[PDB]
């Protein structure tokens, strides 16, 4: 519940307040958008790196409760973000998004950015994905993150229907198959861009994002 | 006799071993909680089961006149299995003897540091040693075609052909393979005898030898490992020290008796379950309730 | 197949390994009951060791003993006594020194020794208040509780008869061994250690087939 | 004694309780079974159960 | 004195009133009812317990289940994938009961330590930690059952039951009418009444609101170990160490049907009903569980999949399973 980390040409998460040793960890990447960086699970068993930066490194220490690339690629100039995700039944993966620092596969298209919205009115945000996001177990995977200006992202609707702790009960998300949506009933001042997320496959693509002007 | 009884004994050992080892791997294997003793018994049962599965090939080969009607790959694989698992059995017998000795003589240690994890991480040591000692079986064995076309199944050194050096390497690498005895009888028989005599002495001096169970089954195991392995390790020891007089001249007594003592040696594989696993009352009750 | 359930089976296997590791160090400490009538110094013996169920753990020669005292529970004994099936041994306390009846303790031993949950669990009997018994038996005959026989009125005789009776309460003699004792006795925990080591050796011989 | 009085009151409170004939109670028992067991899986399975 | 005569007169009045209402027994009334022979089977084995299993409880979502075992382990499983979700290390391994709160946030445990430990599952931190320790109970816990996320009832061999207030931590109602040891406990669906079967061979229906016993039934010869509500709320069946189960109706206040067979001479340890209140499932300690048609009082199924005493069993609220935990250290889910 408290993730702060530090960091920064050519060459190349002090987690606290929670049981790190039983949590998965990711990283997520310019004032344009966000994209996936790496992955690790509890016990350092399964590690997926991002296809765009495959094999160039994520590593964790549980007793220290905390480490992270080799080449300063042009696309690597971005703001990297630190998240936790415990994967068990009924959990809320990607629950906590850290502040972050500065430095084929399913893709989601939104193309709905720049929707002007007024307080008190209801708003909806669309999200179109390439293939279906529904594993055979019954779960639709989409994690509606809200990025309030000048702040870390936050989880609103994990697994495309469930609602995470702290989120007021006005938020709600739905949508099946490939095209998804997020709904706000009674918008408030502290609800001013929205980011999708797939989790069926290892590459954690996001989608563009829809800024709500206020 | 001396040409028929070995086949009968080998067949009886084969069938009894298949049945008993299957029982051990089905009752102690699946239908019993996993403990160090169960690990040792299951590994020994698996060793003897692989050996007795290879056994029908050996009995066919002996009955058909020391030949190999089966394919080259079949004979190579079967001899690899026999060499790996005979050593596996004769080493896991010693391993279980060591386990019992360290559980009776030193019970405090055997409770503080004898878990299933250590049992599984050390039980493969005998298998590794068996692989090391069976590599000279895969390395230097191939089907050999007789001039009469009989195509027997023996060793060969054509891959290494100058008759002087070839025959020298042949003799030296066949008298090097002393190992069947020094690490196939001396080590296992020594371990079994020493450890089980020690536990008999400990459970006599301390007392608590109540019924006629302990001194019966504790000498039955040493006897069943001796009276069923020693003739092989005398005949083969003699052969390995009389290779010359048997390979150049035709001491035909030693070769005239290899099949009988071979059957007696293989009988131990079938006897082992009836001596390590079925004796315990808990296993007997578990088997009875299982089927 | 699996999308993030693949990351759930990872957590499952991690905590399953943790459970197995705990069991390795859980089946490492020898469990040991403690009973008695209540006047017997079970408190005394637990005090001399180098509400609800009381837990006591100690060490001796690198063997971790864990004693369970339940006499604090004044409930039906036939309901919490089966939980202690796997105890290696049962330390029983009987006071040699006739305030009310002693006969109650003898009835208790028959209810513990012959109990169906303890057919193979050895009982370390403990006759306490030996000094008080010696200083008492002179002043009062042993017939007041043992009409059958009192014998010689010296401690080395009357206590011998009490011990003989308590051994005679063994409804079974093949399996259970009653490692009786007397207890300032400083060699007591050593006696418990010897009895427990003997029981462990017997169990190892039992599941190794030699019994 | 006081315990006797407490027991007397404890039985007294249970004296005046209303009861119904066991025919009606058993009728309710079998009504709640028959009119609600069309959904019970352990009786009539779960054609595609989640424990496959 | 006169009260003893008065007590005998009151007991005779109770007995006569009870005898008056006996219009008919389940035999004649239910003779025109078809028997269920169900035979469930192991769909999942839940291994990981290294000692005896005494407690289990089914989650409200019919998905998770909690098991308390002598391993000092309270495992929260996943019934489908079998992947273990949580492994709570109990601080007192002598556990005899556990309960899974209706909201899934909390899980109950308790035992010879006679402390009802309420553990918190859903927290910001990943781990599962103990929320409350309900103490002040001079027996041994035998069954905990949540009413809401703030009220739980605990029964003990303290001849007493109790309704607590998990917030303040102080017993807010004491249910003391019994004379032996209270071994079982179960809540009505209304969460306004609950039954407790004790070692007095008697069962008792209590009142959580008024704070006072309501009904006492006596139909058994020895200790009672299990009692569970018929899902309609006004009936409950129970099992005793005398190898008999009996059905009671709270309004009828009499015994209704008996469930026993001559061959079985073992004991009983847990009793639970089906979703529809048609299958009476009981955990006997002859190393297997039994399944009856409560209405027809006929043996109908056996869950023989254990090598030791079947201690606890439970049925999902969805009704599409039954989980039995025996002393064989293995949970088993049947469907
Ligand atoms: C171009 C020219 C090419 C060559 C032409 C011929 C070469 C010139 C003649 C050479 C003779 C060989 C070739 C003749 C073909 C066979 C005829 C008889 C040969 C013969 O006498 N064979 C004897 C000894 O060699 C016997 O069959 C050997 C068996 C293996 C040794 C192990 C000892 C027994 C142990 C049994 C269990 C072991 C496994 C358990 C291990 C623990």
């Amino acid at each position: 519940v408290q993730l702060v980390e530090s960091g920064g040409p050519g060459g190349s998460c002090s987690a606290s307040g929670f049981a790190f040793s039983s949590f998965g960890m990711h990283w997520v990447r310019p004032e344009k958008g966000l994209e996936w960086v790496a992955y690790i699970s509890s016990g350092s068993g399964t590690i997926y790196y991002a296809d765009t930066v495959k094999g160039r490194t994520i590593s964790r220490d549980d007793p220290k409760n905390t480490f992270l690339m080799t080449s300063l690629r042009s696309e690597d100039t971005a703001m990297y973000y630190c998240v936790r995700s415990i994967y068990y039944y009924g959990s809320s993966p990607f629950d906590f998004w850290g502040q972050g620092t500065t430095l084929a596969d399913i893709v989601m298209t939104q193309a709905t950015s720049s929707v002007p919205v007024t307080p008190g009115e209801s708003v909806s945000i669309s999200c179109r994905s390439s293939k279906s996001l529904l594993h055979s177990n019954g779960n639709t995977y989409l994690y509606w993150f809200l990025q309030r200006p000048g702040q870390s992202p936050q989880l609103l609707i994990y697994r495309m229907s469930n609602l995470a702790s702290g989120v007021p009960d006005r938020f709600s998300g739905s949508g099946s198959g490939t095209a998804f949506t997020l709904t706000i009933s009674r918008l408030e001042a502290e609800d001013v861009v929205y980011y999708c997320m797939q989790h069926l496959e290892y590459p954690l693509t996001f989608g563009a994002g829809t800024k709500l002007e206020l | 006799v001396l040409r028929i009884l070995p086949l009968v004994v080998l067949g009886v050992t084969f069938v009894l071993g298949v049945l008993g080892n299957g029982l051990v791997i089905w009752v102690a294997g699946f239908r019993m909680t996993r403990t160090v003793t169960t690990i040792c018994y299951l590994n020994l049962a698996l060793a003897d089961f692989s050996f007795t599965a290879t056994l029908p090939f050996l009995i066919v080969s002996m009955a058909m006149g020391e030949k190999w009607p089966f394919g080259w790959f079949l004979c190579k694989l079967i001899h690899i299995v026999v060499d790996i698992n005979l050593f596996g059995s004769v080493f896991l017998i010693g391993f279980i003897a060591l386990d019992r000795c360290i559980c009776v003589l030193h019970p405090v240690w055997a409770q503080n540091h004898r878990t299933v994890s250590l049992a599984m991480k050390v039980i493969v040591g005998p298998w590794i040693l068996a692989l090391v000692l069976t590599l000279p079986v895969f390395l230097f064995l191939t089907t050999v075609t007789i001039p009469n076309g009989d195509t027997y199944c023996t060793f060969n050194f054509a891959s290494w052909g100058t008759p002087e050096e070839r025959l020298k390497v042949a003799i030296t690498m066949l008298t090097a393979r002393i190992i069947r005895f020094v690490i196939g009888f001396s080590l296992p028989m020594s371990i079994v005898a020493i450890c089980y005599g020690l536990i008999a002495a400990k459970i006599h001096k301390k007392g608590m030898i109540k019924s006629s169970r302990p001194l019966r089954v504790l000498t039955a195991v040493v006897a069943s490992f001796f009276i069923c392995w020693f003739p092989f390790q005398l005949v083969a020891l003699l052969g390995t020290v009389w290779l010359k007089e048997m390979l150049f001249y035709g001491y035909k007594i030693i070769d005239i008796l290899v099949n009988p003592t071979s059957s007696l040696a293989f009988f131990n594989s079938c006897l082992n379950p009836m001596l390590y696993v079925f004796v315990g009352q808990d296993f007997r009750e578990r088997l009875i309730h299982s089927l | 197949l699996s999308a993030e359930d693949k990351a759930a089976v990872e957590r499952s296997k991690m905590i399953d390994r943790n459970l197995r590791e705990d069991g390795e160090k859980a089946a490492r400490e020898v469990k040991l009951l403690l009973l008695g009538a209540g006047e017997s110094g079970k408190s005394t013996i637990v005090k001399q060791m180098k509400t609800g169920i009381v837990e006591t753990h100690f060490t001796f020669k690198d063997l971790h003993f864990k004693m369970f005292d339940v006499g604090g529970q004044r409930s039906e004994r036939k309901k919490w006594i089966h939980c202690f099936e796997g105890v290696t041994a049962i330390i029983f306390c009987v006071a040699l020194s006739y305030d009310l009846v002693m006969h109650e303790s003898m009835k208790l031993f028959d209810s513990i020794c012959n109990n169906k949950w303890f057919t193979d669990t050895s009982i370390i009997l403990f006759l306490n208040k030996k000094d008080l018994f010696e200083e008492k038996i002179k002043k009062s005959p042993l017939t007041i509780c043992y009409p059958e026989y009192a014998g010689s009125n010296t401690y080395e005789e009357a206590a011998a008869y009490i011990q003989c009776q308590f051994e005679d309460l063994n409804k079974r003699k093949d399996t259970k061994e009653i490692y009786t004792h007397f207890t300032t006795d400083t060699k007591n925990v050593q006696f418990v250690f010897d009895a427990v080591t003997d029981v462990i050796i017997k169990n190892n011989l039992k599941d190794c087939g030699l019994f | 004694i006081a315990q006797a009085r407490k027991l007397v009151e404890q039985l007294k409170m249970e004296a005046n309780i209303d009861r119904i004939k066991v025919s009606k109670a058993a009728a309710d028992l079998m009504a709640y079974c028959e009119a609600h067991a069309k959904e019970d899986p352990l009786l009539t399975p779960a054609s595609e159960n989640p424990f496959r | 004195d006169q009260l003893r005569q008065e007590a005998e007169q009151l007991k005779n009045q109770i007995r006569d009133a009870r005898k008056a209402c006996a219009d008919a027994t389940l035999s004649q009334i239910t003779n025109n009812i078809d028997p269920v022979r169900i035979q469930m089977r192991t769909r999942r084995t839940l291994r990981g317990h290294l000692a005896k299993i005494y407690a289990m409880h089914w989650g409200t979502d019919s998905r998770l289940l909690v098991s308390a075992s002598q391993d000092g382990k309270l495992i929260i499983w996943d019934s489908y994938t079998t992947n273990k979700v949580h492994a709570i290390p109990l601080r007192s391994s002598w556990v005899m009961t556990c309960a899974y709160a209706p909201s899934g946030n909390y899980v109950a445990c308790g035992g010879l330590d006679n402390i009802c430990s309420i553990y918190n599952l859903k927290t910001r931190e990943g781990n599962v930690r103990v929320s409350r320790e309900l103490a002040g109970h001079t027996g041994y816990l035998s069954c905990c059952r949540f009413l809401d996320d703030n009220q739980i009832v605990t029964s003990s061999g303290d001849t007493t039951c109790a309704l607590w207030d998990i917030e303040t931590g102080q017993q807010t109602t004491t249910f003391t009418g019994h004379t032996g040891d209270v071994m079982s406990l179960s809540l009505a669906p209304d969460t306004r009444l609950f039954v407790s079967g004790a070692c007095d061979a008697s069962a008792k229906l209590w009142d959580v609101r008024e704070g006072m016993c309501r009904q006492t039934f006596t139909g058994h010869e020895s200790d009672i170990n299990a009692i569970c509500f018929f899902p309609n709320g006004n009936a409950f069946a129970t099992g005793s160490d005398d190898a008999t189960c009996r059905l009671f109706d709270l309004r009828a206040d009499q015994e209704l049907m008996t469930y026993s067979h001559d061959n079985i001479i073992c004991g009983i340890t847990s009793v639970s009903f089906s979703k529809s209140g048609r299958l009476l499932l009981a955990g006997y300690d002859d190393f297997n569980c039994n399944v009856w048609d409560a209405l027809k009082a006929d043996r109908a199924g056996v869950l023989a999949g254990h090598d030791n005493r079947v201690s606890c069993l439970g049925v999902t609220d969805d009704g599409m399973a039954v989980a039995t935990g025996s002393w064989d250290s293995f949970l088993k889910i049947w469907n």
